RNA sequence: UGAUCCU
RNA sequence: CAUUGGUGAGCAGCGAAGGAUUUGGUGGAUUACUAGCUAAUAGCAAUCUAUUUCAAAGAAUUCAAACUUGGGGGAAUGCCUUGUUGAAUAUUCUUCAAGUGUAACCUCCUCUCAAAUCAG
């Protein structure tokens, strides 16, 4: 417990009268230290088309995908670029499978494997439609659920199909996979959130989180408070571990597009001009119900711990930093790095994944990971049984 | 409006010098380790799938062995260097487990050796015909104890640097004597086996041909028990570490291991070979008990589980009638009918190779794991596994269909 | 990517990044390499097609011999596919299965008929040349490098009119 | 751990 | 000799305080101009926060839901379907077969060309 070496950043009021939320980006930009007031990225990009974002697990290499023709993974932090790649196709996600040599693009019909200078590597068959296209390192399992009611599992270790489930839903209209529990969690219009494996058929369970559409969902680092948002301006604290939504946000000015979950426990809700986060909203009581306007200041309303307005956007998706404290937000003309104090965990295991990381430290922990990857048949609702 | 950030500041994580090795900062908190008992669960079927492609268990052979069948081995209990080796023909050979080549040799009998035995190098090599010879070790035949049984064993003492005899009668000789001290018989049949304990080095144990177990106590000159057991008994180990246990073979494909306070109920038993069990030796540890057969093969079990982890065979030993554990817990020497004594592991997957601290404490971590992930059946079936061989097969279906038949 | 140990192989048996049984071989990009097309698609646009050949080819194969429906289908089957050149032969009925290829009507592509008739150097500068707009077929200028042609248009790819590469010749 | 083939 | 080739010298000739070339950057147009942001009848634009929250309104194919698959084989192991069997309380689940059943899962094809070189 001593040896943890870092410690988070925070944001403080200093009086009542002084207001955490007020605060904004040029004016974090100030006292914020040189290379990590830098880390906030402009990428204004805006001839194509609306931008999507992912970080890789360790935010060595940013991965972005324009609506239009854009792919792009930036080793970011440096001026290195990998893959500039313009498919005239219109895509719609990314993520890097392994490292960042080799990702994969969600496109009209196909899915796409990839090298890091952007050669093809890997045209899928299947997959025949592409919304969200998510990665479980710990499986080598990219899971697809496109438009179809379908949902796929592609093994990119052997580079087979896994399995491929109908869930009879329609159009998946979310997707987040679970880091702690690798289960997987689909989004349909019924208001409807169902958890995944890749042996089961049917659903490990069906929830019905909202109504109307599912705009989105976002899931803890622990896996115990999953954050799911309706498009009836309204999101929900999903305690998966005991299957209760904790608290219910309701009539939202407008329902958010994307929810995002920080590792020391902030939530992100953009409703796509804004984008709001909150501090340590995903407890248990509803004192920590996230809520935007506490009147009278009371300690037990909860305020939003951090705001921004987007003027002449409305924004795509956003990820944060996963071992510091900022998150991407991919606008319409691009990308910009929104700087928070504590969302990232200060003291990253290295054993686990490595943000400083040499090419051959690389290569290294790739054979330990592909040794260590699990067979398909471990996806279980506990880690542990 | 106090604003703080995270700050990796770019020296603790990355060196100063280029020589430097990474530094490398853990955070144990479980939401970062997200797979404790699966991810280990893989790295443990990694090591068991790794153990059985490190399944090298041969070694090589001492020199080019006898011509005629090794029947008895020597070992001497200092030497963990040096070892002795009899033959039927009589032919004596001497090894050395560096070198693995013939120390020294002699035509010690021209009747059959039944026995070697090491006490003051000095071996002693007894006969068929009436005589034991006392070599010594760099010349031959320093004395010969003769007596009136055809010799059918002998064993060493190290307490007064005595010997006794295995015959038709046991007789006990001391090194100045030519004749025994004193002779003692339970019953009046010739005894198959003879081992005293090595520590309280005075207790015997004596096979009976005639379906015998006789504990010997040298400090009354008479047996103190004696159970009549069901088959015949071949070869007999104490354990170096208990040192009031030990193990026999039987004349039935099963290996009895008794108590010294009770013979009455067995310690043990085993039973995985499929002939007469010739041999039985004990580790230094007190670990694992290795026994040979009538059957080309031997095998290695612990004394608490009672059946084989392990199974030795291969092409071109036969009838091994001698297995002979290590001074060090590390090497099995094995005799032959087929007369060559070969080198082989206690573990075939662990190494001669004195281990660097990473993988050395890599290698004790995943043994570890390997025992907290046993009884899981994925890595049971990986964990039991290793070729047997046709008849031998054939044979334990026979014994499982016979055993079927009698319930 | 690591030319890895001789422990490490038995434990990653299956496992490949770069030649998957799905991805075939990475046959399609040997006839993208051999033709030289812009999109991956047009590939998967021939092979469309190509198996809805053999798709009728075969279940015309099931009728009853002298069904007098059936070798006349086919015979309109094999002119059609004989005007557009995609098979050599049009006799035998075999090459309905065993020559349409997505090379046979990829070398049915534009380029590879100027790359023939060694306007070109090249199957790669013939591209360009469409790309510079100097080629016509009879009457149209064509821009598209991806022109199906069939045998019978074949006479009528000229060089297009007053260019610096028809006077190169 | 196992199970095929040829004189 | 035509050089109708340019170099090269030159000259006539043109010719206002230089002429000729080559390129970087940026701005302007490249469709026909009604202001920016937001939660939008309004407020903002130095600010929406210590009125943004109560309130109302708000839940069908009783589970319609791959309109998307290169083509042949098969499709062991899966699944689907009914046939058929057991259990629990009119329905799920155990068990089992029949399916020129099957975008899982196995192979064959969807490469070898009047392109060129090369012996004859």
């Amino acid at each position: 417990d001593y040896l943890l070496p870092e410690s988070n950043g925070y944001l403080e009021p200093e009086n009542e009268l002084e207001k955490t939320f007020k605060v904004q980006q040029s004016e974090i930009k100030s006292s914020v230290d040189v290379s990590t007031a830098n880390k906030a990225l402009d990428l204004s990009l805006k001839e194509f088309g609306p931008y999507h974002i992912k970080y890789a697990k360790n935010g060595t290499h940013l991965l972005i995908t324009g609506r239009k023709g854009h792919v792009a993974s930036m080793d970011w932090r440096k001026g290195q670029l990998r893959a500039e790649l313009f498919l005239n196709e219109t895509c719609h996600s990314a993520t890097y499978l392994q490292n960042e040599q080799y990702f994969a693009v969600a496109q009209k019909k196909y899915t796409f494997i990839y090298d890091h200078e952007g050669t093809e590597l890997h045209r899928l068959k299947q997959h025949i439609e592409a919304r969200h296209l998510d990665f479980l390192p710990y499986h080598y399992l990219l899971v697809t659920a496109g438009e179809t009611g379908w949902l796929k599992y592609h093994d990119v270790s052997t580079g087979q199909l896994v399995s491929e489930l109908r869930t009879k839903a329609g159009p998946t209209m979310a997707m987040a996979q679970n880091p702690w529990n690798a289960v997987m969690h689909l989004g349909h219009s019924n208001g409807t959130v169902s958890l995944w494996s890749p042996s089961m058929p049917e659903p490990l369970v069906k929830l019905l989180s909202a109504r109307g559409p599912v705009n989105s969902i976002a899931i803890d680092r622990s896996g115990y408070y999953m954050a799911t948002t309706g498009a009836d301006r309204s999101m929900k604290i999903w305690d998966i571990r005991n299957f209760k939504q904790l608290h219910s946000v309701e009539s939202l000015p407008t329902p958010g597009t994307n929810v995002s979950i920080s590792d020391t426990g902030l939530l992100a809700l953009s409703r796509g001009p804004h984008v709001t986060l909150w501090k340590d909203a995903l407890k248990l009581s509803g004192d920590s119900k996230p809520c935007f306007g506490s009147m009278g200041g009371n300690p037990h309303r909860n305020t939003p711990y951090m705001s921004h307005l987007f003027a002449g956007n409305k924004v795509e998706n956003l990820g944060f930093v996963p071992f510091e404290d900022l998150l991407g937000v991919g606008h319409q003309t691009g990308i910009t790095n929104l700087i928070v104090p504590g969302a990232g965990e200060a003291n990253y295991d290295a054993l686990e994944l490595n943000p400083f990381e040499t090419k051959k430290q690389r290569q290294e922990q790739e054979v330990r990971t592909l040794l260590n990857k699990l067979p398909a048949d471990t996806i279980t609702l506990d880690p542990n049984s | 409006m106090k604003i703080k950030t995270i700050k990796r500041s770019a020296d603790d994580y990355v060196p100063v010098k280029s020589t430097q090795e990474s530094q490398m900062p853990r955070n144990l908190n479980p939401e970062l380790h997200p797979f404790e008992r699966a991810r280990e669960y893989t790295k443990a079927l990694n090591a068991t799938k790794l153990e059985r492609m490190f399944a090298k268990p041969f070694v090589g052979q001492l020199g080019y062995g006898h011509r005629d069948g090794v029947y008895a081995i020597a070992k001497n209990y200092g030497s963990l260097n040096k070892l002795a080796t009899g033959s039927a023909d009589g032919v004596i050979k001497y090894w050395n487990m560096s070198t693995r080549e013939e120390f020294v040799s002699f035509k010690a009998h021209y009747g059959l050796v039944t026995g070697l035995c090491v006490t003051q190098n000095f071996m002693l090599s007894c006969s068929d015909d009436k005589t034991v010879k006392l070599w010594s070790i760099n010349e031959g035949l320093i004395r010969t104890f003769d007596g009136e049984s055809a010799f059918q064993g002998i064993d060493s003492h190290r307490e007064n640097s005595t010997f006794a005899t295995g015959g038709a009668k046991i007789h006990l000789w001391d090194v100045n004597r030519l004749k025994p001290v004193s002779d003692l018989s339970w019953g009046a049949d010739n005894i198959t086996s003879l081992k005293f304990n090595q520590n309280e080095t005075d207790i015997l144990a004596s096979t009976g041909s005639d379906n015998s177990i006789v504990l010997y106590d040298l400090r009354t000159n008479s047996p103190t028990q004696k159970i009549v057991q069901t088959m015949r008994t071949n070869a007999i180990c104490w354990n170096p570490m208990e040192a009031f246990n030990f193990v026999t073979a039987n004349e039935d494909h099963n290996a009895y291991y008794y108590d010294m306070r009770n013979l009455s109920r067995s310690l043990n038993v085993f039973k995985d070979h499929v002939s007469a069990v010739m041999d039985v030796d004990f580790s230094p540890t007190g670990d694992e008990i290795v026994t040979g057969s009538y059957d080309k093969s031997i095998r290695i079990y612990k004394t608490n589980h009672g059946h084989s982890r392990e199974i030795y065979h291969t092409k071109r030993m036969q009838h091994v009638f001698q297995v002979k554990y290590s001074m060090d817990s590390k090497y099995i020497i094995s005799g032959s009918d087929d007369g060559n004594v070969r080198l082989w592991r206690s573990k075939a997957w662990e190494r001669s190779n004195v281990k660097t601290t990473r993988e050395k404490n890599k290698l004790e971590y995943d043994e570890k794991l390997k025992e907290r992930f046993r009884h899981m059946p994925e890595i049971k079936r990986i964990s039991r596994h290793r070729h047997v061989p046709q008849v031998i097969k054939k044979a334990q279906e026979i014994k499982n269909i016979e055993l079927s038949s009698i319930k | 990517v690591r030319k890895l140990k001789h422990h490490e192989q038995k434990l990653l048996k299956k496992v490949d990044f770069l030649e998957w049984k799905q991805d075939q071989g990475h046959r399609d990009t040997q006839v993208m390499r051999t033709y030289h097309i812009q999109n991956r698609e047009d590939y998967h646009k021939y092979n469309r097609i190509c198996g809805d050949i053999r798709r009728l080819a075969n279940k015309l194969s099931l009728l009853p011999p002298t069904d007098p429906f059936r070798r006349k289908h086919e015979q309109l089957l094999l002119d059609k596919l004989y005007a557009m050149g995609v098979l050599t032969t049009k006799s035998k009925i075999s090459d309905l299965e065993n020559k349409v290829t997505v090379s046979a009507i990829c070398r049915r592509r534009l380029p590879v008929i100027m790359h023939r008739l060694k306007m070109a150097e090249t199957i790669q500068d013939a591209v360009k040349f469409i790309e510079q707009g100097h080629v016509r077929v009879g009457p149209n200028l064509i821009n598209d490098p991806a022109y199906l042609v069939t045998r019978n248009m074949e006479d009528y790819v000229t060089w297009v009119d007053n260019s610096k590469i028809k006077k190169t010749l």
